[PDB]
């Protein structure tokens, strides 16, 4: 499969006026490992983080299109885009390419700066949104991420407990996956601050 | 889409759009080219010295490729378009034929771009003349001039723009075969100051040698204008 | 000038754009061709605008193909476009049927393109003498902005036209030699030129029936003709 | 008086002068008469001959457009001819696409629409003909005129061209409830022979066609032995 | 005159002026003549070496008068129509249909602003399953079917001569018919000979053909 | 015909744009007023005869749920812009799943006006718009002119009685008007310049409030007219 | 219809494009705009129309993207315009889109001269092709790139452009160049450069006290670089400083309208 | 220079539009439409000047589709061009939305077609007033209401209770204004509205009308189709008026 060629996984969870998003650091060509220092997270503005997985040429190209449109948005509109409009926009671009797709699967995580309400979205490769309240994930160890989060996640959590949940998840899931791994990077976002952490993991 | 016929004949074989394009060249600042043994010298008049103009002035002598320069007279914006097409053309040629375009070839490309603009419905002619100089890969210099009609031709030295005819007359007497690099600069500056007022910072100057080019500085150009202002009092 | 369009007819059935284009050719250099039985000869006045011009670069004689050459008069830059279509047609012929284009076909092909205007804004202000040898011996054809083309035993075009067509209705007989045409050529150039005549100041070419190749004369060999006068 | 150079322009009175002038071509062309009868339609035109050395059938003004329909061009003949080709495309269209011979009212409508459009664009000029349409399809005998404006009107009888004011006076003495195709061929030919001006146009012949129950509803020139 | 620049302007008396001027281009070309008997058509033309007679297919050709570049266009056009026809049918493009489509091509160039009139007249001569045919086309798009006529300069005189003789042409043989066509063309004038006069023929048994200088010697 | 109809004249003026502007100024009066919590726009709709049906004449238009407009000058030209505006709003929704901000919509109208001053074979739109809406940045009133120039206003008027309407609003306008007293002021300003008696059937009124634009029905507007 | 053609792209009998010339007159009628190059950045200042009580703000979430006359094009380029306002907005979209295409392709900021050339080529295109009027705009571009440092450009209706150390377009531009010529010098701070701009506007508006509500000022300068996200981008490298385009508010023009009135009384 | 194309004069007026309005009266005909309680009626002149014309072929009334009728006033062949575009518009609308175009929306689309020629150059304006007639359903109770819309060369679209268009429209519209004051048109019977309309014509033309001189169309709550009224039903209206 083509969505698994390059490797990688991403996960985002919500808490109470916070989220965490994590990605692994591996880039590959099927089983051959090219780099161990490629995190898949992109910061859009103070409020929005983008995760992309799938084929790396299309992650690289589709994030450059997102960046381009965002810059023009900011000059026309003289403001930052909100999490929900950014996701609707992303969706529109994936579906523009409905009969010849970008092989990416995005994970968007955001927070309304005013109301402190957290918006999560994940998309299939033609832009169908899946917007639950607990978590989202994508990439080569998404099956194994589901059950980690169903058993560790709980409503209400604050930044530091949400960070442990979300790091134990990513590590235990990457460790049963041959195409994602080499530890992780996590962004933790509140209305007030954005913390980043590089987490240690296995060297296989 | 606009398709009107702009350039047409009128009752005695006159194409007025072409004539008036050549009028626009006569009002433009003076430019000069002078072919030595193994160097070409392009020299142009700049508008006028100001305190405010930027010391690093914009250049009015353009590079078309590693071994071919262009100076012009006339509508400066039209010329910038023309220089673009010519830069594209040289690179297109490397891509289609691996070797580097010959000056004489590049001149016919440009001249045909000018000619087409005299016959293409929808469009007026460029208002530009060019002087294009460069080397073969056997090291022998060439200097060409192109005019708005699209006619090209090779010269040993040439002037265009304002006071074209006066400079050209001075140069018919004084020109000499196999001038050195320094003689060529001397002779080019001299030629210019028949049209121009002073020679402080209203002259830019390229010395195009085989395997080098120089946009002369203001230290070396002052040195030559005073060697030449001293000779004009005799 | 814009009061009436590019297509308008005059009250005596001429198209204005074409009349005016023909006037343009009159203000040209002078050029001519002469047909003997052995050969066909072409020549032109150069007319440089100073002694700083390298004269090589201002040719009014161009090879279309090994067996035919042209001399142009009127707007040189427009002629470049015709002479390029003709070079391409002559080579398409050889590509498709492995033999040289006839001279008449070449004149026909160059005239088709003359009248494509309404597309181009205006006619070409150009006339061409095409000269060459095929199977019908030495030939000389002339095209003009109307798109008429026509075969001639000897013609001239340009500023000195009307004066060269009274040195023709006198000295021109059908039955002359190479020599007498090469000399009659230079006789007419001397007449209707403004300058004094020199080896650098004129161009001469021949296509002899002997070999079927255009040859362009050196300045060494043009000395020999001014001498014979 | 710049208001009369393009037909894309009203004048200040609400007139379109380019269309008036084209109508003047028609009014100075040759005279045609037609009659819609019980059993069909008859048309007759007068051809002014420019030369005694024309073959017969030269510069025919009557053309078939379909098995059952024809037109008589009055005015400039080559303009008229472009109208004939459109009329045939329409007639063909109706058989191809809708499986029906075109109705006469519909064919006239489509001809009008066509002439109308050259009355509205700066780049074209009105046609310089009127077209008589004679049909006999499932809607029965019909006679329409279209003119350079694109106006279309049905008639019992009609006359165009220079003779038209007298010819109209004689066409008024007919009786359109009784008259047959056979009687009309006689009467219309008499009217063209009387309105003919002998000082000005010395050489002429008459053209005459019909679509009747006799001809098995086929439009066709009448056999030359009936004049 | 306000009304005589474009083709798309009627004049207040219902004239098209630019079209009459294109028509002068014809009245000022070199004369040509045509005539026909029961089974042939003859074209003659007074060359003023200028191509003035073209073959359009095995069974049809034409003489021109006026702007030659227009003649050549009309020729590429008819030639391509006849070939098409013979490819589709394996027989000859009928002559009435050639005349129609030439007429219509001309007409389109007199009704739009992006088209110029054609300043060239044709005499089309051919031969098909319904006999010989001689058509005249002029720049207004008119198409006459003649038993004899003339076009171009002084061609009125040619026309006058023909007017006295054409009634006899049905009965003539191919040799007298050719002579009548020459006395006519002569009447429009230096004298005729094999270096300035063309003769072409078409008819029963006879694909369209310009007589060579040899065959023409007999008549001239 | 693909040549420009709008050109520069020797002194730098673009006269076709000034004649168009002249036509937008000869139109029936319309005005707008921005309160602290809403916006109100209003317009005369007089018919030429009582044979016309009053109820079908529209002068105020909904462009989307959150924004509306009115115009003066050439009605039929206004429909082109209303149609373009209405489409651009739906287009923005499809893309971002939220209402197009009024500032963006007004820059879209502008650039459409501006097209028709440079494009070949077209004349300029002969109408000016008032646009009134609400978005995440609050409540807005903009005016756009045939040149394609727009300005944000607290209160303004366009059309024949507009120098006087604007004078009268200078005096009565405060930064702490409530929406009901802005409607009152709107109506009161129309009343001054109005020829004849002003009814609920020859006046039309729209109102932004609670983030929603809405025309007043005839009956709602009769309520506010018996109070003044 | 061809008889009603104006012939916008047709030379006239002296090698002169009248519509290019008349469009330049239109710019001379427009509000004054001044640019000054300093050692610490570029300053752009512009006069505004007269302030009606009834105007309002757009109330935009970000205040440093557009005033009445100053526009951001990208984070290292800004500008001011004089001439037909709607014409300026069409070209400013053109420039924003070109600057961002270049970032898309090379992932690096477009050089300010490269940007300026694309702008001017667009203008030249309506002078040669297309039967329509030209754009009636002149721009001043303030730029920073690593090739050439701070740069100030002027763009004229012909599609010509030139670099400057100080310049003025609009109404009283001869009076303004006269003053800059006298008082400019190559050692200016950015705070002095701002002052000098205010004096020059004070002497062209024709008032003794500088009304802060009739002035717009913007600065293209450098500021210390933000966060270095070495975890999300391990091969990211930012310089110490980056360019910013800033549209100074009234609270920053208070100590600077004060220093221009103490230099107005002591003269 | 503004008298010949779509540019503004210096008073912001469009001259080709004003002259297109003159084309409307130039044609010499008068039309009256009137909306009563249950129906909408249209009464146009049927002039057959020529004794040889087939009078059932001269008409100003046309169907746009089963349920919408028009009356053309002005330059007749410009009329028929708009009838064809209206028919095309109606047919596209029905294929796109699957229901027949409402008469209000039809009229607005035809108005937009006119407006576009006021703003682009090179196409002449149509010198007509199109009066559209038909029944429209209300959303509330699903009742059907008669409408009259007119579109003019400027691209203006408005609805009416009654209106005269064409030669002497000024005199006929005043007569209808007077007779509006007695009782609103929407309270009248078909017969009573008819007597008003017919007498508007007789007043204005300065004549007495026969049934052959008018053609009449009608849409009603009973039958929504636009249909011509037969000559007998019009003789009974003209008889009723000669009496009272």
């Amino acid at each position: 499969s083509i969505l698994t060629y390059s490797g990688g996984s991403c996960l985002a969870m919500a808490g109470d006026g916070c989220f965490v998003i994590v990605s692994d650091n591996r880039l590959g060509e099927q089983l051959k490992t090219i780099s161990m220092e490629v995190p898949k997270l992109h910061v859009i503005n103070e409020s929005i983080v983008l995760g992309l997985t799938g084929l790396r040429t299309d992650q690289q190209t589709f994030s450059e299109k997102v960046r381009f449109r965002n810059e023009l948005y900011k000059l026309r509109e003289e403001r930052e885009i909100g999490g929900k409009a950014f996701a609707a926009l992303v969706s529109s671009m994936l579906y523009e390419a409905r009969f010849g797709p970008w092989f990416v699967e995005p994970v968007i995580a955001s927070i309304d700066k005013r109301t402190g309400e957290v918006y999560l979205c994940a998309m299939d490769l033609i832009g169908a949104p899946c917007e639950p309240e607990d978590y989202v994930c994508a990439g080569t160890c998404a099956e194994s991420l589901h059950g980690m989060c169903e058993a560790l996640w709980r409503p209400g959590l604050g930044p530091e407990e949400l960070f442990e949940v979300a790091a134990q998840a990513m590590l235990s899931a990457c460790d049963r996956d041959s195409l994602s791994g080499y530890g992780a990077v996590a962004a933790i976002v509140t209305r007030d601050k954005m913390t980043t952490r590089l987490i240690n993991g296995r060297k296989d | 889409s606009y398709d009107r016929a702009i350039t047409v004949f009128s009752p005695d074989g006159h194409l007025f759009q072409v004539e008036y394009a050549q009028e626009a060249v006569r009002k433009g600042l003076c430019a000069v080219g002078v072919r030595g043994k193994d160097s070409i010298i392009f020299a142009v008049e700049k508008k006028s010295v100001q305190k405010l103009q930027d010391s690093r002035t914009i250049r009015k002598i353009y590079k078309l490729d590693e071994h071919i320069y262009l100076a012009f007279a006339g509508l400066s914006a039209d010329a910038r378009v023309l220089v673009n097409h010519a830069q594209l053309e040289c690179q297109r040629f490397r891509l289609n034929y691996e070797d580097a375009v010959d000056v004489d070839l590049l001149v016919r490309y440009v001249a045909k771009v000018q000619q087409k603009s005299t016959q293409s419905s929808g469009s007026r002619p460029y208002g530009v003349s060019t002087i294009i100089g460069g080397f073969n890969e056997n090291g022998q210099p060439h200097l060409w001039k192109t005019d708005p009609s699209g006619m090209s031709s090779a010269w040993r030295a040439v002037a265009i723009g304002r006071n074209d005819k006066t400079v050209l007359e001075f140069m018919e007497k004084s020109y000499q075969e196999n001038m050195t690099r320094d003689q060529c600069v001397h002779f080019a500056i001299k030629a210019l100051l028949e049209a121009v007022e002073s020679g402080s910072k209203n002259i830019e100057l390229v010395v195009l040698e085989n395997k080098k080019a120089l946009y002369m500085g203001d230290d070396e150009l002052r040195k030559f204008v005073v060697e030449v202002e001293k000779e004009r009092e005799e | 000038e814009y009061d009436r369009g590019v297509n308008t007819f005059s009250p005596e059935g001429r198209i204005f754009q074409i009349e005016y284009a023909i006037e343009a050719i009159k203000l040209g250099s002078t050029s001519l061709g002469i047909q003997t039985p052995d050969a066909v000869v072409i020549a032109a006045e150069k007319r440089v605008p100073s002694v700083l011009v390298d004269p090589s670069s201002m040719n009014k004689i161009l090879e279309i193909d090994y067996h035919m050459g042209t001399v142009l008069s009127g707007m040189v830059a427009d002629a470049r476009i015709l002479v390029e279509h003709a070079r391409v047609e002559a080579q398409n012929h050889r590509f498709t049927y492995d033999e040289p284009m006839r001279v008449e076909s070449c004149a026909l092909a160059t005239c088709d393109l003359s009248v494509r205007f309404g597309l181009m804004s205006r006619p070409f202000g150009v006339s061409l003498l095409i000269a060459g040898v095929d199977e019908n011996g030495p030939q000389l054809w002339q095209t003009d902005p109307s798109g008429t083309y026509t075969r001639y035993d000897a013609q001239a075009i340009g500023a000195g036209a009307e004066a060269a067509q009274t040195v023709f209705n006198e000295i021109y007989h059908r039955n002359m030699t190479v020599e007498e045409a090469e000399t009659l050529a230079v006789r007419i150039l001397k007449q209707v030129m403004e300058e004094e005549l020199t080896k650098s100041n004129i161009e001469i070419a021949i296509v002899p029936a002997s070999t079927g190749k255009l040859e362009v004369y050196d300045q060494t060999k043009i000395q020999r003709i001014i001498d014979r006068l | 008086t710049e208001h009369d150079q393009s037909t894309d322009i009203f004048s200040a009175d609400g007139r379109v002068f380019q269309v008036e002038y084209a109508c003047k071509a028609v009014d100075n062309g040759s005279t045609a008469v037609a009659a819609c009868c019980t059993d069909g339609v008859v048309v007759a035109v007068e051809k002014i001959l420019t030369s005694r050395m024309l073959e017969e059938g030269s510069n025919d003004r009557i053309h078939a457009v379909d098995r059952q329909a024809g037109v008589c061009i009055c005015g400039m003949l080559p303009d008229g001819r472009a109208v004939v080709s459109r009329a045939r495309a329409e007639a063909e269209n109706s058989r191809d696409v809708f499986a029906t011979p075109i109705p006469g009212s519909v064919l006239a409508s489509r001809i009008g629409e066509f002439m109308h459009v050259y009355t509205t664009h700066y780049a074209y000029r009105p046609f310089g003909c009127s077209v008589i349409i004679a049909s006999y399809a499932d809607d029965g005998p019909q006679l329409f005129v279209s003119d350079p404006s694109g106006t279309v009107a049905g008639y019992y009888g009609i006359a165009l061209g220079k003779g038209k004011t007298v010819a109209k006076t004689e066409l008024e003495k007919l009786n359109f409830k009784s008259i047959t195709c056979d009687e009309a061929v006689v009467k219309l030919t008499k009217i063209l022979h009387d309105v003919h001006d002998k000082s000005k146009d010395k050489l002429y012949e008459l053209e005459v066609a019909w679509v009747c129950n006799k001809s098995n509803c086929v439009f066709q020139h009448v056999p030359n032995d009936m004049i | 005159n306000q009304y005589d620049t474009n083709t798309t302007t009627w004049s207040p008396t219902g004239r098209l002026f630019q079209v009459e001027y294109a028509n002068e281009a014809v009245n000022n070309g070199s004369a040509a003549v045509g005539t026909k008997n029961k089974d042939f058509v003859v074209l003659t033309a007074l060359k003023r070496y200028q191509e003035k007679v073209f073959k359009l297919d095995d069974h049809v050709g034409m003489a021109i008068a006026g702007l030659v570049a227009d003649g050549r266009m009309l020729a590429r056009f008819v030639r391509t129509e006849c070939m098409n026809y013979r490819y589709m049918h394996d027989s000859d493009n009928p002559l009435p249909l050639i005349a129609e489509i030439v007429g219509e091509k001309y007409q389109r160039h007199i009704q739009f602003a992006g088209k110029r009139p054609f300043g060239v007249g044709l005499l089309i001569a051919g031969y098909d399953s319904t006999g010989p045919h001689l058509y005249h086309t002029v720049p207004s798009g008119d198409v006459f079917d003649f038993k004899a006529t003339a076009m171009g300069l002084r061609s009125q005189a040619a026309r006058t001569y023909l007017e006295k003789h054409f009634e006899s042409f049905p009965d003539c043989g191919l040799d007298e018919l050719i002579m009548h066509a020459l006395k006519a063309l002569a009447a429009a004038t230096a004298e005729l000979n094999i270096k300035n006069t063309t003769i072409a023929i078409v008819g029963k048994g006879t694909p369209f053909m310009v007589l060579t200088e040899e065959a023409a010697r007999k008549y001239l | 015909s693909a040549y420009g109809l709008t050109t520069f004249s020797p002194s730098g003026r673009l006269v076709q744009i000034e004649y168009a502007t002249t036509a937008a100024s000869k139109g029936t009066t319309a005005l707008g007023v921005k309160a602290m919590d809403g916006v109100v726009i209003a317009a005369e709709k007089k018919t030429t005869s009582p044979l016309a049906a009053s109820l079908t004449v529209q002068k105020v238009f909904v462009l989307d749920d959150h924004v509306g407009c009115t115009y003066s000058g050439i009605g039929p030209d206004c429909r082109v812009l209303v149609d373009a505006a209405r489409k651009a709003c739906q287009k923005y929704r499809l893309t971002y799943h939220e209402p197009m901000p009024v500032s963006q919509l007004v820059r879209h109208i502008s650039s459409l006006y501006q097209e028709f001053t440079q494009s070949g074979g077209v004349r300029p739109f002969g109408c000016s718009l008032l646009v009134a809406g609400a978005d995440s940045q609050g409540n807005h009133l903009y005016q756009v002119d045939p040149s394609g120039t727009f300005w944000a206003w607290k209160a303004t008027s366009i059309g024949k009685g507009s120098t006087d309407a604007k004078t009268f609003l200078e005096k009565r306008y405060t930064n702490e008007m409530e929406i009901e007293d802005a409607v009152h002021t709107a109506l009161l300003t129309l009343k001054e310049g109005f020829d004849g008696t002003m009814t609920a059937e020859n006046t039309q009124v729209g109102r932004v409030s609670e983030g929603k634009f809405e025309l007043f029905t005839v009956d709602q507007l009769k309520d506010y007219l018996d109070q003044i | 219809s061809s008889r009603y053609d104006s012939r916008t792209t047709t030379f006239s009998p002296e090698g002169r494009l009248y519509q290019v010339e008349y469009a330049e007159e239109a710019i001379s009628q427009a509000g004054t705009v001044i640019g000054i190059l300093t050692t610490g950045g570029v300053v752009l200042g512009a006069e505004k129309g007269v302030q009606n009580s009834l105007f309002d703000s757009e109330n935009m979430e970000d205040k440093n993207i557009s005033g009445e006359k100053m526009y951001k094009i990208a984070s290292h380029i800004g500008c001011s315009v004089a001439g037909v306002t709607s014409d300026a907005y069409a070209l400013l979209n053109y420039a924003r889109l070109s600057a961002n295409r270049h970032h898309y392709t090379y992932q690096e900021p477009m050089a300010a001269e490269d940007l300026c050339r694309l702008l001017c080529d667009e203008k030249q295109l309506y002078t040669q092709y297309g039967g329509v009027r030209p754009f009636g705009v002149s721009f001043l571009l303030a730029g920073w790139d690593r090739h050439h440092g701070y740069q100030l450009y002027h763009t004229d209706t012909s599609g010509n452009y030139n670099a400057w150390r100080a310049y003025a377009i609009g109404q009283n531009d001869q009076v303004a160049q006269s003053l800059l010529k006298r008082d400019w010098k190559p050692e200016l701070t950015l705070d002095e450069g701002i002052v000098l701009c205010l004096r020059v506007l004070g002497k062209t508006m024709d008032t003794v006290k500088l009304s802060a509500e009739r002035l717009e000022v913007a600065v293209l300068h450098k500021v210390p670089a933000p966060a270095t996200q070495k975890l999300l981008e391990p091969y990211g490298v930012l310089p110490k400083t980056v360019p910013e385009f800033k549209i100074l508010r009234e609270t920053d023009l208070k100590p600077l309208i004060a220093e221009a009135d103490r230099q107005r009384e002591a003269e | 220079f503004d008298k010949y194309i779509t540019v503004f004069s210096p008073e912001g007026s469009l001259y080709q539009v004003e002259y297109a309005f003159k084309a409307v009266t130039y044609a010499g005909l008068l039309t009256v439409a009137i909306r009563c309680k249950d129906a909408v009626l249209v009464f146009t002149q049927h002039n057959v000047p020529d004794r040889l014309m087939r009078p059932d072929t001269i008409t100003s009334l046309h169907n746009i589709n089963k349920d919408i009728g028009t009356c053309i006033t002005g330059r007749a062949p410009d009329g028929k061009s708009l009838v064809q575009k209206a028919r095309q518009e109606a047919s596209e609308y029905k294929y796109r939305y699957g229901s027949p175009i409402p008469v209000s929306v039809l009229a607005k689309r035809v108005a937009d077609m006119a407006q576009v020629r006021t703003q682009h150059a090179g196409l002449r304006l149509m010198g007509v007033v199109m009066t559209f007639l038909g029944m429209e359903q209300n959303d509330a109770d699903g009742s059907w209401v008669p409408q009259i819309y007119c579109v003019d060369p400027a691209g203006w679209c408005g609805s009416y209770h009654a209106c005269a268009i064409g030669k002497k429209q000024i005199e006929a519209n005043a007569f209808l204004e007077k007779k509006q004051k007695n009782a609103p048109f929407h309270t009248l019977s078909q017969k009573d509205a008819a007597m008003i309309a017919l007498a508007a014509l007789q007043s204005a033309l300065g004549a007495s009308l026969k049934a052959t001189d008018v053609e009449v169309g009608r849409c009603s709550v009973e039958d929504h189709c636009f249909r011509r009224v037969p000559d007998e039903d019009v003789e009974e209206w003209l008889t009723a008026l000669a009496e009272a």
